[PDB]
């Protein structure tokens, strides 16, 4: 609920389109998000331009990362709200001591959790299997189970893998079993 | 258009050392051995998780690092005792930390602050007046000793500031004395037009690389700059990885008839590669087997072995970083660069500069400098130049492309053990 | 016997009859286990039914002392704890448990009182002692053969019946599961006093039930046919036309109006019932019902148990718990057997031979061997 | 064995004693761990429901092993590619509910009681060759009487296994066990015992193998308490781990 909508601008109209579920619709006139513009005026298909899709999903990883790297943090106290990038070596029990107020502890803005859950919401919207088994209700799942949206369901896949590759290379895509039983 | 009706074209922007002829020759990388260099830490080879730091890991790390340099400054200088800095000093006392600046802008005379180490002062900070200093460089994350009193116990005020202490520089082998003198032609990204996504400028330098024959062509990225026009607007018709696939084997297969070994070192703007500092090699190439000896896929930073030479390069822009943070009682470049040798990291500022992404466990393992390298390749917006730092050749060959027009890069002659005379000729050349 | 002297004579067996030389010998089991005697717990009923339990003794000394000091009315032995039980409220809370325990067996004559005739409640007589004697034939034979019990003390409760402590190391260290699965295994009885068919055998007769009938057979004859005569009259054979199906009762019951003996109504009831072949084991299921042991498990499942010392002064009878001779088992009279008065009278009539003196000789001479036995099997093992 | 298989799965049913030493993704983490929890309230809610012996019992746990793709039956063929898949799923998303079912005491007793009816189950769907392979895999070393000793108690052993025919019996072989270990078989005197040990045919064996396996189960429970403090700090294994037994299915 806190993470940011896929936003991708079509090529044809320009018209801001946000993506936060697989399928868009109810009943039989479900249909993935990508296969129509939010325009009903246009008549373009973003599936059409994949590849533009591919680079505004690495652009907006990049610029994530980017967040959380920055490394900014803020007071928790109401009264200090001192925001800051530079982490002090003085800690106490909770974490940094704020150095304005020298009385509260310093809380990143964009923590790693929030990261960790913006990649997996990017995942979602292009899950096809997740979407179909829980999002989807059973005439809809039906309808959708069928031709005429494998093409569809395939570029899915390949854009779901992107948020995959990218979640493998995260420390908070693959866990060590060794270092949990010993 | 403006770049290709360009007028001074191969034109000799700088000079430094022996004087050569109008035209350079290489050996095709024949008695050439490129390796990198064997030190006591392992280098970056491989992707590491990331996206996922801890502040107090970030606090060991950063308490490490001033602990550890501190204790080689204290042995150097023979000191006695560190004091920590934030209790009052009636009394000259000697204390380790590092700078910073009170408040999130650029730092002045007025807004310094040392923290200290966890060992010596449980990382406390004091205000730093400057008043009693008569010279002085600081730049945020800078680990210095000074001496001083804090009368008042709110404000230490130095009276000394210790000078830094570079790493000795490399002790060649007698394997490589018999080696000849080795070329090597550096240039920086970005390697095409504002405009442009045809790489015109790569072509014209993959034509210097095969007219000329160097032993070693190193280049630093941006490959696929983020910053292109193209890029952030989403009017490129293909991927990412393609375009950069496209330009590696323009690279590879261009430099055939030099048969040259390529040093390629990925940028931060690379908007296809892992955004996190110190960057992994680029690991989305597989070189035909017949380049797979010529090719050397490194880390940012590399400190790379040719026949001896040690040579320092990184990618990112250390010099713009850190001008806009460094502050000086009264060349400033240079003044940059000593601060860099001396810091003993290819990135001491801390904290870093907006455009970087730094992952500090990967900072710690592999932003060490092993030893003060023979030729440091520093590529900057700022203008080309060819420094001698504390006997290190430090070398800005600007970027091959500046915005419309053309822009430059380097060729230089190294030779293990010649004369301190490792780089015997070096120049700024125009593309 | 006068009850009122009880408390006369009490201290001079303790002092000069006790066995104690032996008893710390059993209890002390050759002192391979190290705080083995000082670990186990004893408990003591004195004058005026006060009772104290946790009693523990360092050796031999120090119990003949507490004991004639105290002059107890009842003497229990208990389990073997993880500590001293004088100490056990030193032990921290949940580490005072008990480890170990040597098996044992309570039978007890009310027990069997839906089924007999010639006495009730606490009332015995040479008429019905024979079903003790069946009973330690019956599981003894068990616990050599299915079990492979080597060591094992037959012990006469005083009154109404008979224990069993079986004392081989191994029957020592059994847990409480496996202690109940002894029990039920050994138990075919099963049942209160609002059940009428106490035994529904399979139609399979497992081999212990095989070689309990065996040796049921041998004495049925006399005890329930000569002695017992529990087809006398209609007010008791009517019981074991209840113990059969309905359909031959009539049958029986005429038969019943032409017999003059129980052997020939026996007799005429098993003719009956092989004339009637599912019900081929119904006599069988009579017998046991009428001659199969009664067992507590809630006497031997437990390893906290307190069961009647042996050598212990019945409070009533007055006779001494003396162990029973497994071969002499048939001539064993528990009317004969030495009263506290008898051997006091016996003692101020004439320091270690004292007891050789008195009708105790033979019965401490049975404990002696059996505890050679144990001292054998300690050390060749 | 297609790419990167081995030895190291051999039987369907295991003591779960080796921890895994892989390296798998957090999807196939979630995936087993999630998995592995249905399977496990489904024997729950089929425990309450049904007599555990009754065969609505079983072939509802078929159906749902079957529904979830855990090992059930054997395989007479080899080890193939997607036997092994399935029985590398066993092993790892045990453990990984081991992590999450250690916490608290009512969790770990919930966990074993859990376990062993799944292992019982799986027993019972054991023909005797792969019961003995099984037996010998994990060093339990069940066997062996003699044959003359056997004839000697021939009517004996004829009386005690119930439903034994005369020649049917001669064709088995029976095993000698101390009566400690065969008490649920004793208790209702449905085997002979002589001189301490138990004859026991090749039903109550299932017992003295979940005997073994308990034991076994509670120590490793107890060790993962005592190694939490190395988990707790991995959050993406912290919603999960600490909430599983709360999870909707
Ligand atoms: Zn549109
Ligand atoms: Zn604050
Ligand atoms: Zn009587």
């Amino acid at each position: 609920r806190d993470c940011e909508r896929f936003k991708f601008f079509c090529p044809k109209c320009g018209t801001e389109n946000i993506y936060d579920n697989v399928f868009d619709g109810s009943g039989l006139q479900i249909e993935p998000g990508l296969k129509r513009c939010s325009k009903p005026e246009c008549d373009a298909s973003p599936l059409d331009y994949v590849i533009q899709v591919h680079n505004k999903l690495l652009l907006d990883i990049r610029r994530y990362i980017k967040k959380y790297y920055s490394g900014w943090l803020v007071c928790e106290e109401k009264t200090c709200q001192n925001r800051t990038r530079r982490l002090p070596l003085s800690f106490s029990r909770n974490g940094p001591i704020c150095q304005a107020c020298s009385k509260a502890t310093l809380r990143s803005e964009y923590p790693e959790k929030a990261l960790y859950t913006q990649l997996c919401f990017y995942r979602f919207i292009f899950d096809w299997d997740y979407a179909l088994e829980k999002v989807v209700s059973e005439q809809e799942r039906g309808h959708l189970k069928k031709k005429l949206f494998q093409e569809s369901e395939n570029q899915y896949k390949k854009l779901k893998s992107t948020v995959d590759q990218v979640l493998s290379r995260s420390g908070y895509s693959e866990v060590n079993l060794s270092k949990l039983f010993q | 258009q403006k770049y290709g009706s360009r007028t001074n074209r191969g034109e000799v922007v700088t000079t430094y050392g022996e004087l050569q002829g109008t035209t350079w020759n290489g050996g095709s990388g024949s008695n050439t051995n490129v390796e990198l260099f064997t030190s006591l830490d392992e280098p970056l080879t491989k992707m590491y998780k990331f996206m996922f730091q801890k502040l107090m890991d970030i606090r060991e790390v950063v308490s490490i690092k001033i602990e550890e340099l501190g204790a080689s400054l204290k042995d150097h200088f023979q000191i006695d005792e560190f004091t920590s800095v934030s209790l009052p000093a009636q009394e000259t006392v000697t204390v380790l930390g590092q700078i910073g600046c009170d408040s999130n802008g650029k730092l002045n005379s007025k807004s310094v602050i040392l923290e200290g180490d966890r060992e010596h002062s449980a990382g406390m900070q004091v205000p730093v007046d400057l008043s009693e200093l008569k010279d002085y460089s600081l730049f945020p994350g800078q680990v210095v000793i000074m001496e001083g009193t804090n009368s008042t116990g709110r404000r230490f005020v130095p009276t000394k500031l210790y000078e830094g202490v570079p790493l000795p520089f490399h002790q060649p082998s007698k394997e490589f004395e018999e080696c000849p003198q080795q070329m090597v032609i550096t240039a920086c990204g970005p390697f095409t037009t504002s405009d442009t996504i045809t790489y015109d400028a790569l072509k014209d330098l993959i034509d210097i690389v095969n007219r000329d024959r160097p032993d070693i062509c190193i280049l630093l990225g941006p490959f696929l700059d983020a910053k292109h026009e193209q890029i952030e607007n989403l009017q490129l018709t293909v991927t990412f990885e393609d375009v950069f696939k496209r330009c590696l084997k323009m690279i590879i297969e261009g430099t055939r008839p030099s048969g040259c070994h390529l040093v390629i070192v990925p940028s931060l703007r690379d908007v296809h590669h892992d955004p996190v500092y110190p960057q992994p090699p680029f690991s989305c190439f597989e070189p035909a087997k017949e380049d797979k000896e010529r090719v050397h896929f490194v880390a940012d930073p590399c400190t790379l072995s040719v026949n001896g030479v040690v040579i320092g390069m990184t990618s990112t822009d250390l010099l713009f970083h850190m001008g806009a943070e460094e502050i000086s009682s009264s060349d400033r470049f240079s003044r940059i660069l000593r601060h860099i040798l001396t810091q003993r990291s290819y990135y001491p500022l801390y904290p870093p500069n907006e455009e970087i992404n730094i992952d500090y466990e990967a900072l710690y393992s592999y932003t060490p400098m092993p030893v003060t390298p023979d030729v440091f390749i520093v590529p900057s917006e700022l203008r080309y130049f060819i420094k001698d730092v504390t006997g290190c050749i430090c070398i800005n060959p600007g970027r091959l492309t500046k915005g419309l027009v053309g822009g430059t890069y380097a060729r230089f002659l190294v030779k293990s053990g010649a004369m301190r005379s490792t780089c015997i000729s070096a120049q700024v050349v125009r593309v | 016997y006068d009850p009122a002297s009880l408390p006369d004579v009490l201290p001079l067996y303790y002092r000069r009859l006790f066995p104690f030389y032996q008893y710390f010998r059993w209890l002390n089991y050759g002192g391979v286990v190290k705080n083995y005697f000082q670990h186990r717990e004893f408990s003591f009923t004195l004058k005026d039914d006060v009772y104290v339990r946790y009693q523990s003794f360092n050796n031999q000394s120090e119990l003949e002392k507490e004991m004639q000091k105290m002059c107890p009315y009842k003497i229990d032995i208990g389990a073997v704890y993880s500590h001293r039980p004088s100490l056990h409220n030193t032990v921290k809370s949940g580490t005072f448990q008990a480890q170990e325990k040597e098996l044992v067996f309570d039978i007890d004559m009310t027990d069997y009182d839906d089924v007999r005739r010639c006495c009730s409640s606490a009332d015995i007589c040479p008429k019905c002692w024979t079903l003790m004697t069946i009973a330690v034939r019956i599981l003894d034979r068990a616990l050599a053969e299915d079990f492979g019990f080597k060591h094992r003390l037959w012990v006469y409760s005083g009154r109404r019946g008979v224990h069993c402590w079986v004392c081989d190391d191994s029957a020592r260290k059994l847990s409480q599961a496996e202690r109940s699965a002894v029990a039920e295994y050994l138990s075919v009885v099963k049942g209160g006093e609002e059940t009428i068919k106490k035994v529904q055998l399979p139609e399979t007769i497992h081999p212990f039930i095989g070689k309990s009938l065996k040796m049921v057979e041998r004495y049925f004859e006399k005890y329930a046919l000569v002695d017992q005569d529990i087809l006398e009259n209609k007010q008791c054979w009517d019981k074991v036309i209840a113990l059969v199906p309905e359909v031959a009762r009539e049958s029986l019951l005429r038969e019943f109006s032409k017999a003059r003996s129980s052997v020939e109504r026996w007799d005429k009831l098993s003719s009956c019932l092989e004339a009637t072949r599912r019900y081929s084991n119904i006599p069988k299921e009579i017998m046991l019902q009428f001659c199969y042991p009664r067992l507590d498990v809630n006497v031997s499942k437990g390893l906290n148990h307190l069961l009647k010392s042996p050598f212990s002064v019945h409070p009533k009878t007055g006779r001494i718990s003396v162990p029973i001779d497994c071969k002499k088992l048939d001539q064993f009279d528990p009317f004969s057997v030495p009263t506290i008065s008898l051997i006091c009278s016996e003692l101020d009539n004439v320091r270690t031979r004292d007891y050789k003196r008195t009708s105790l000789a033979p019965y401490i001479k049975v404990f002696e061997q059996f505890l050679d036995k144990l001292d054998q099997s300690r050390k060749g093992e | 064995t297609g790419d990167r298989k081995g030895d190291l799965y051999p039987s369907s049913l295991q003591f779960y004693q080796h921890p895994p030493t892989e390296n798998i993704s957090l999807i196939e983490f979630e995936t087993f761990a999630i998995e592995r929890l249905k399977l496990l309230k489904a024997v729950e809610n089929l425990g309450v429901s049904y007599v555990k012996n009754s065969e609505e019992y079983s072939k509802k746990l078929e159906l749902e092993l079957r529904k979830l793709k855990f090992p059930y039956r054997p395989l007479h063929e080899e080890i193939s590619d997607d036997v092994y898949d399935l029985r590398r799923k066993d092993h790892i998303s045990h453990f990984i509910l081991r992590l999450a079912y250690c916490q608290s005491e009512d969790l770990r007793r919930w966990f074993i009681q859990q376990e062993m009816d799944l292992f019982k189950f799986r027993f019972g769907l054991l023909t005797k060759e792969s019961v003995q392979e099984f037996l010998k895999l994990n060093d339990l070393q069940y066997v062996a009487i003699s044959e003359d000793e056997k004839n000697m108690h021939k009517e004996d052993l004829m009386n005690s296994s119930f439903g034994l025919s005369l020649t049917k019996m001669e064709d088995t072989e029976f095993y000698k066990v101390p009566f400690q270990a065969a008490l649920d078989l004793v208790r209702p005197r449905k085997v002979f015992l002589w001189r301490g040990f138990a004859f026991i045919p090749h039903k109550d064996i299932v017992s003295i193998v979940l005997n073994d396996f308990r034991a076994k189960l509670s120590k490793a429970l107890a060790l993962s308490a005592r190694s939490l403090p190395v988990v707790q700090s991995d959050e993406r294994l912290q919603p999960l781990l600490n909430h599983l037994s709360h999870s909707y299915i």
